[PDB]
């Protein structure tokens, strides 16, 4: 182990002797008098200090952010509306953690690490699919909708929201205002919309707007009812997208952690960084005022920013220690004062 | 898939109201983002304001010069939209044109790119 | 307020560069467009760096920082119009649009 | 027109809780017993120099506002402050100001803009205002107390800081009437407000010896270069001396 140790040194230059200083109190008294022996009496050989317990942050409050997330009527595959957000923090901790979220997969960020980064501009993509689509809305894929209503890019970042709508969008009348596209004549390019609802022309036949035979409209109609079964179901879909480096941050969220009191702690106050053990005192500080020192320049209050409570901040205990000692001459026993 | 027909127009005292009419057919109308823009005779393009559509919130939009004079509104049922004036200018006097703000575009920002245009009609004070 | 240039006189065969000056073209990215004499405005350029179907591959656009250009190849007899661009801002999110260019044809 | 400050035009420098202390601050103060402009309504552009000092005695709130700036109505960005009758605008907009701006809605023309703020009105009484702009901060130090100036010692607190900016060297100040013809360039036209008086005073780096009473208020100073016995004052950190001879500072 890493210690420090007192070698006697011979005439004969050989070391014969040594002592452990982290040891006893003896053999700290013999290493500050850089001896082996000790005469009667009281020494002071070092002092103490008791050690910070944990570390606390205190910042300010945060943004509400909800209607996104639970609307009364989403938008259809064909035609996904967007949003834009600026100069919010983007608390996505209550999101996380909530119950009726079934699916979250992503590749571009960690899953964890989300609200670690700042970001610049915030893209809300909100539409309805079915069930059976979701795995088909990750980029690389084609088919239906993937390639005819919605398309990913193959670089796209950011995560998905997906839960069930069983009590929401179950009608026992039938529910068809959900539309989708299954016949383009060209490849919808990633983040497109297509709202033409031109008749499709295969190849040949005067079907160029008579609407007749040889020629399917292309947007037709979903099937959403308690009679069916898993596979069948609306899933309501929300898509979030970001872009970096073309501005200065303006949306990420916030630590502001839990504030303790009666130990020796670690504290960061909007600044101020320091160690000592908060109480609660009885001064009263003015509406302006944040903290106050007493004489001599010392940190003696703080306000938490949090709740404005008032808060006495005084360092914990230390002190130097004496070791008690009758001499080697007699006994080895020491006491410590 | 894609017409726009614009109603209304023609020569009207100052002070006076009018209300013009701009019919589309064959995209979808309710989820659509629709705007107005006007145009002086030998001038620039100037924006009117903007309509937005009920899935996301009603959010209709004016132009600073013409703010709080103008009133715009959309009716799905009957695929019209109605423009009604208030407080006519001696600088009103200028074409307007229709114009829906995505048909086929990537957008990858606020929903306005301006696609598809109308006619326009012609409108003096 | 996007400011832009009066008129261009470029000869037939030379490439023809449209340029439009704003203080805010770092985001919100300019959409161009074309009106005809007479005739409604067309798009002929938007987004980043495409142009809808329909319109030959002969016009280009290009942004850096607070300016933003058209670059056009190959030009012919029928591309004498007005070009008009477009940009947002930040607050009001309004499309402003711009005061145009003039682009005419130095043919006999 | 000229009259004594007494101990007027005090403030909160550091916005830091001390309880029954003597604190010595060298900071930008107006001298004690200094000579301040006195202004009657019943207006000229003023330098800013390192500070002003703003009080009136005018009640049911004739002053309304005041515009800072360097080179007023130019290209440079300038600041300007209105008080409604239910908030205070402060606009950084580099508005072109006129000659005589306001006698009634707005003084100036809009422009382009980097700043603004709207928080609480600000508004036989007394209200008193210190501007300074040091190290980037635009900052406001306002009192109010009902009521020459009067002796009474009174410290006033800070109000707002503003991050932004700007440079300024010349203000103005606006007074506010009724049936004016919004005159740009002509001023004392029209129906004359109330009987209105405010002082103007420039602001000078001194050091003040001042005292915090045990709830954290201030509630006397002492001006350390106004006479020797100020001198012995803050040489001995105390409001009180006792009998004796003191060396104090050195003679050249
Ligand atoms: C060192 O060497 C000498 C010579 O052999 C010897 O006498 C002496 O005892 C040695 N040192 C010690 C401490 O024994
Ligand atoms: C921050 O939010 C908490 C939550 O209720 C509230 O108690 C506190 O007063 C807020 N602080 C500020 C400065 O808004
Ligand atoms: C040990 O030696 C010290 C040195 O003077 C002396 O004070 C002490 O009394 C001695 N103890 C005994 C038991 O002889
Ligand atoms: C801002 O306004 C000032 C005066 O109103 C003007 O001189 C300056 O050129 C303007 N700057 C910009 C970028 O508009
Ligand atoms: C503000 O501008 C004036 C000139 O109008 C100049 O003399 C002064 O130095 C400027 N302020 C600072 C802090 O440089
Ligand atoms: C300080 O404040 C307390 C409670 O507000 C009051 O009882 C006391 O008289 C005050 N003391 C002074 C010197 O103002």
């Amino acid at each position: 182990q890493p210690r420090t140790f007192l070698l006697k040194y011979n005439e004969n230059g050989t070391i014969t002797d040594a002592v452990d200083c982290a040891l006893d109190p003896l053999s700290e008294t013999k290493c500050t008098l850089k001896s082996f022996t000790v005469e009667k009496g009281i020494y002071q050989t070092s002092n103490f200090r008791v050690q910070p317990t944990e570390s606390i942050v205190r910042f300010p409050n945060l943004c509400p952010f909800d209607e996104v997330f639970n609307a009364t009527r989403f938008a259809s595959v064909y035609a996904w509306n967007r949003k834009r957000i600026s100069n919010c923090v983007a608390d996505y901790s209550v999101l996380y953690n909530l119950a009726p979220f079934f699916t979250f997969k992503c590749y571009g960020v960690s899953p964890t690490k989300l609200n670690d980064l700042c970001f610049t501009n915030v893209y809300a993509d909100s539409f309805v699919i079915r069930g059976d689509e979701v795995r088909q809305i990750a980029p690389g894929q084609t088919g239906n909708i993937a390639d005819y209503n919605y398309k990913l890019p193959d670089d796209f970042t950011g995560c998905v929201i997906a839960w069930n709508s069983n009590k929401l969008d179950s009608k026992v009348s039938g529910n068809y205002n959900y539309l989708y596209r299954l016949f383009r004549k060209s490849n919808l390019k990633p983040f497109e919309r297509d709202i033409s609802t031109e008749i499709y022309q295969a190849g040949n036949k005067p079907c160029n707007g008579v609407a007749g035979f040889n020629c399917y409209f292309p947007l037709r109609s979903y099937s959403f009812r308690p009679t069916y079964g898993v596979g069948h179901q609306p899933y309501r879909v929300v898509v979030l997208s970001f872009e970096l480096l073309h501005a200065p941050a303006t949306v990420c969220g916030p630590k502001s952690t839990n504030l303790v009191k009666n130990k020796c702690v670690n504290f960061n106050f909007n600044g101020l960084k320091g160690t000592g053990v908060l109480t609660e005192s009885n001064k009263k500080f003015l509406p302006f005022q944040q903290f106050g020192r007493d004489i001599a320049d010392t940190t003696d209050a703080v306000r938490d920013p949090q709740t404005l409570e008032i808060l006495d901040i005084t360092p914990c205990s230390f002190g130097g220690v004496s070791v008690i000692t009758p001499g080697t001459n007699t006994s080895n026993q020491v006491a410590v004062l | 898939e894609v017409q726009l027909v614009e109603s209304g127009g023609g020569l009207v005292k100052p002070g006076g109201s009018l209300r013009l009419s701009c019919a589309a057919s064959g995209f979808s109308f309710s989820d659509a983002w629709m705007s107005w823009v006007r145009q002086a005779p030998g001038k620039g393009l100037e924006w009117v304001g903007r309509v937005s559509s009920e899935i996301g919130g009603g959010t209709t939009d004016y132009a600073a010069p013409v703010k709080g004079r103008f009133t715009i509104s959309r009716d799905d049922s009957k695929n019209t939209l109605f423009l009604q004036m208030s407080s006519l200018k001696t600088e009103d006097t200028a074409v307007y044109y229709c114009t829906t703000g995505v048909d086929i575009v990537v957008m990858m920002y606020a929903d306005d790119a301006f696609d598809i245009w109308g006619q326009g009609t012609m409108v003096t004070v | 307020e996007l400011t832009q240039d009066p008129a261009v006189s470029v000869a037939l065969g030379q490439t023809v560069r449209i340029t439009c000056q704003g203080d805010s073209l770092r985001s919100y990215y300019a959409s161009w467009y074309q009106q005809k004499p007479g005739q409604a405005p067309v798009l002929v350029i938007y987004g980043k760096n495409n142009r809808p179907s329909g319109i030959p591959d002969r016009f280009s656009g290009s942004s850096s920082g607070n300016t933003a250009s058209l670059t056009i190849t190959g030009p012919q007899a029928e591309d004498e119009a007005d070009y008009y661009c477009t940009s947002r801002d930040s607050s009001g999110n309004h499309v402003i649009f711009g005061g145009g260019t003039k682009l005419t044809v130095l043919g006999q | 027109a000229y009259t004594n400050s007494f101990t007027r035009g005090v403030y909160y420098p550091d916005k830091v809780f001390r309880s029954s202390v003597l604190h010595s601050t060298q900071d930008l103060f107006l001298p004690f017993f200094s000579n301040v402009t006195w202004f009657h309504v019943i207006n000229p552009v003023l330098p800013f120099n390192d500070g002003v000092y703003f009080a009136s005695i005018e009640k049911s709130n004739i002053i309304r506002g005041w515009i800072f700036g360097t080179t007023l109505d130019s290209k440079t960005q300038s600041l300007l402050i209105v008080n409604n009758a239910t908030n205070v605008v402060i606009k950084v907009c580099e508005f072109q100001f006129c000659n005589d701006p306001f006698l009634d809605r707005v003084y100036s023309s809009a422009n382009n803009c980097t700043f603004e703020y709207v928080s609480q009105p600000f508004l036989k009484n007394l209200r008193e205002f210190v501007f300074k702009n040091i190290d980037g901060y635009f900052k406001i130090y306002s009192k109010h107390t009902p009521i020459d100036l009067p002796q009474g010692f009174s410290a006033l607190e800070p109000l707002v800081d503003l991050p932004i900016g700007i440079n300024i060297t010349r203000f103005q100040t606006l007074l506010a009437l009724h049936r004016s013809y919004l005159t740009p360039g002509d001023s004392s036209s029209g129906w004359t407000a109330g009987a209105a008086a405010y002082y103007v005073g420039y602001l000078q780096p001194r050091t003040f010896l001042l005292k915090y009473n045990e709830n954290g208020t201030i509630t006397d100073a002492v001006d350390c270069a106004l006479d020797p016995l100020s001198e012995t004052k803050c040489t001995l950190k105390s409001f009180t001396v006792e009998k004796g001879i003191y060396q104090t500072s050195n003679f050249r």
